[PDB]
RNA sequence: GGUAUG
RNA sequence: GGGGUAGAAUUCCAGGUGUAGCGGUGAAAUGCGUAGAGAUCUGGAGGAAUACCGGUGGCGAAGGCGGCCCCCUGGACGAAGACUGACGCUCAGGUGCGAAAGCGUGGGGAGCAAACAGGAUUAGAUACCCUGGUAGUCCACGCCGUAAACGAUGUCGACUUGGAGGUUGUGCCGGCGUGGCUUCCGGAGCUAACGCGUUAAGUCGACCGCCUGGGGAGUACGGCCGCAAGGUUAAAACUCAA
């Protein structure tokens, strides 16, 4: 019979789950700073955090100019969020940084 | 709607009744436009509608009769 | 027409006591409104009833 | 000015409309008021419940009056908790012909 | 128990779920039984299959009580409005009266807004 | 409205008979009498904005009358207004 | 149940 | 305009019965429920709104106006007369009325619901969906003065083929007329066309309001009004070749 409050027990402590926000190698400032709201916001709630990079046509030959801005993310989310993953390589046409709340 | 089942008539007949009385007092009709509000220029916009609607019947059913 | 004279008035009321449309009953217009105030005043006198 | 009360009464005090009817229709004569009807219909079946009851005493007075003399009928009616329900209409013209 | 005889099924058919209760004709709770409560779940409740189970499954509660004739009361615009009384008659219970009870509110009250979906 | 009564003793009054009702004189009595009744239902009921533009048309109407008889004949005009009581 | 982008 | 009143429904409260769900969605979850919910019955409290009738029906200058009853009150129309004797039409400025939201003071607060809180959905979802929920929605008084306030069509008068309806009078013998309002179609004519078409966007006359490429802009400045929100009057530079 109370098993509802034993539910309620459980739930009572939330279930991590994985939000998104996707850059570009051109991603202008204002529209970073927006995106990078959102993942203050994202992180303070306890949620982690996939960062994505998409390259586009032949902006794959200028791969660094897209770890540029991954790097910047880390960087201003670093006393917030802890580096879980950081991409080597464009998978597919994507680089992927999950951070994760400290 | 009160249909009383009547002696010697059976179960499937008084649910056929049943359902007409409810057909022709538009009970279920009236429950379904009062589940929302409809605020008073969108009944009015029906019901100019279905007036046109109404209209172009008359003058089509005849107009061709 | 007349909120006392219910016996007429009982033609123009369904089964579960609301008013007939005049497209059904055939009635003017004129007489359908007569009628209306006629019911309503039977049923606040408690003579027709409201519903059921 | 041609009106028309209808009024029902509580079916345990249908012992008090005769002399009720009186007091009411005297306060009319009491200033010109005609009487050009008055129908007491008796106790009938109300076709609701009103506050338990299931009958009551109907009585229709057709009352040509002054507006002040109505006026004191409604506030006798009001206060007087034997009449459940109390209708004052106008008409047009007077009505001494019998109704149903 | 006091072998009722004769009670009322109130059919309480909504869009989503079917309440049905027995009760005596002085409207006691005798025993209940929704669709949600037959297995039914989500929308499943929400067929006029489940309003079927959910009759059955009340009509399987009030065993003891003996009832013989129903009166049925149905409430709602529900799928579960005539299933849930082919049901009351098929379980063995005759059907005196059958009264639609769905509230209209002679105007009353806002609804609340339409949904945008 | 006035009653038939009350009318039909203005008309009697203003008049130079009881068919005498046309007169500029009968009509600004008329209007005079009207305005003059409802200047007690607007002190009750001072939002009655819909029965209020009927006055104004009695009083916008008794108006014209008046400048009417006041150059028509100055005469009838002064006594009128004496009778009636109306400032200009 | 949202038919993001050939 | 005022006052009264009725039935239905929703919420809440108190009981009775009853027992494990209810609720909700595309799917869920939040929420509610063993301190007994939901369902059902009885009684009470309270607020707001008036099913059917109800109609391209009616009334109103427009905004708008819908239970019933009374009270106070405005306008319209017809029938015959009788009366006044051009007393008329229009109207810058002026004055008033003016949906909703909003504002002030004080009431009220069922339902609904900006904001907001939470649950979801999603790449994100400051939304749509779900559970809640405050202002507000209601009343009084005062303010505000704006809306696709629209017929996107100023007011008044006259004239100019028809058809089908509706509604409300009335005359005459179901029929035959004759007024008012109104819906639809269409002729001439008009119109860029769409369409309008005796309720004209036709043919004329009176008076008023208004327009003069797009954007900038119904913005700035100034004035007036407003407690405020703002409203009203109302430019220019510049840029485009639409
Ligand atoms: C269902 C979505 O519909 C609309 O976006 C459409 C987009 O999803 C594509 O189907 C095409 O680009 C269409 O041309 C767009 O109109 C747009 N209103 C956003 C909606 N999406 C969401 N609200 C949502 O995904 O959430
Ligand atoms: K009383
Ligand atoms: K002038
Ligand atoms: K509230
Ligand atoms: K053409
Ligand atoms: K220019
Ligand atoms: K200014
Ligand atoms: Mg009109
Ligand atoms: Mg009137
Ligand atoms: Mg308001
Ligand atoms: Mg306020
Ligand atoms: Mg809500
Ligand atoms: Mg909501
Ligand atoms: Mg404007
Ligand atoms: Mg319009
Ligand atoms: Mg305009
Ligand atoms: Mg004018
Ligand atoms: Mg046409
Ligand atoms: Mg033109
Ligand atoms: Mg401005």
């Amino acid at each position: 019979e109370k098993s509802k409050s034993s539910k309620e027990q459980k739930k009572k402590q939330k279930v991590i789950q994985v939000k998104e926000i996707k850059f570009r190698p051109g991603t202008d400032e204002g529209d970073y700073q927006v995106k990078l709201r959102s993942l203050i916001r994202f992180l303070e709630e306890g949620d982690k955090a996939k960062i994505t990079l998409r390259f586009r046509g032949r902006e794959m030959a200028h791969q660094q100019i897209g770890m540029e801005v991954l790097n910047r993310v880390k960087d201003d989310l670093q006393e917030l969020a802890v580096v879980e993953s950081f991409p080597t390589k464009i998978e597919g046409r994507q680089m992927i940084m999950v951070l994760a709340p400290k | 709607p009160v249909i009383k089942v009547r002696e010697n008539e059976p179960f499937d007949v008084a649910l056929r009744r049943f359902k007409r009385s409810c057909e022709k007092a538009g009970v279920l009709a009236e429950v379904r436009r009062r589940e929302f509000y409809e605020k008073p220029t969108t009944e009015r916009k029906r019901a100019k509608a279905s007036a046109v609607k109404r209209h172009a019947k008359k003058l089509a059913r005849e107009n061709a009769r | 027409i007349d909120y006392k004279d219910i016996a007429t008035l009982k033609n123009y009321i369904t089964e579960s006591g609301k008013i007939v449309p005049s497209r059904i009953t055939g009635t003017r217009a004129k007489y359908q409104r007569q009628l209306a105030r006629a019911i309503k005043r039977a049923r606040y006198l408690s003579l027709l009833p409201y519903t059921d | 000015r041609h009106y028309e009360i209808v009024f029902m009464v509580h079916p345990d005090q249908s012992e008090q409309v005769p002399g009720m009817i009186e007091r009411y229709t005297a306060a009319i004569t009491g200033a010109e008021g005609k009487i050009h009807r008055l129908e007491d219909w008796g106790r009938r079946q109300l076709a609701y419940p009103i506050n338990k009851l299931h009958k009551a005493h109907y009585v229709l007075m057709n009352v040509e009056a002054p507006q002040e003399v109505i006026d004191e009928l409604e506030t006798t009616f009001r206060f007087n908790d034997a009449v459940i329900r109390s209708m004052v209409m106008r008409t047009k013209h007077a009505v001494t012909e019998a109704s149903p | 128990r006091k072998q009722v005889s004769d009670g009322v099924a109130h059919i309480h058919a909504s869009f989503n779920n079917t309440i049905v209760t027995i009760t005596d004709r002085q409207g006691n709770a005798l025993g209940w039984a929704t669709a949600g409560g037959s297995g039914f779940r989500g929308s499943r409740k929400s067929t006029p299959f489940a309003a079927q189970v959910a009759a059955e499954r009340c009509a399987d509660a009030v065993k003891e009580y003996g009832i013989k004739n129903l009166e049925v009361m149905v409430k709602g615009p529900g799928p579960g409005r005539e299933s849930t009384i082919r049901a009351l008659n098929a379980a063995g219970f005759r059907i005196t009266n059958i009264t639609d009870v769905t509230p209209i509110p002679h105007x009353g009250c806002r609804p609340p807004k339409k949904r945008r979906v | 409205s006035l009653s038939t009564e009350a009318t039909a003793k203005i008309v009697s009054e203003f008049g130079r008979d009881a068919n005498d009702t046309g007169s500029t004189e009968v009509q600004v009595a008329l209007l005079t009498a009207q305005i003059n009744h409802l200047q007690g239902h607007f002190a009750e009921h001072k939002k009655d904005h819909h029965s209020r533009r009927g006055l104004l048309r009695m009083v916008s109407q008794r108006r014209k009358l008046l400048d009417y008889l006041k150059r028509k004949d100055v005469a009838r005009y002064t006594q009128l207004i004496e009778r009636l009581g109306l400032r200009r």
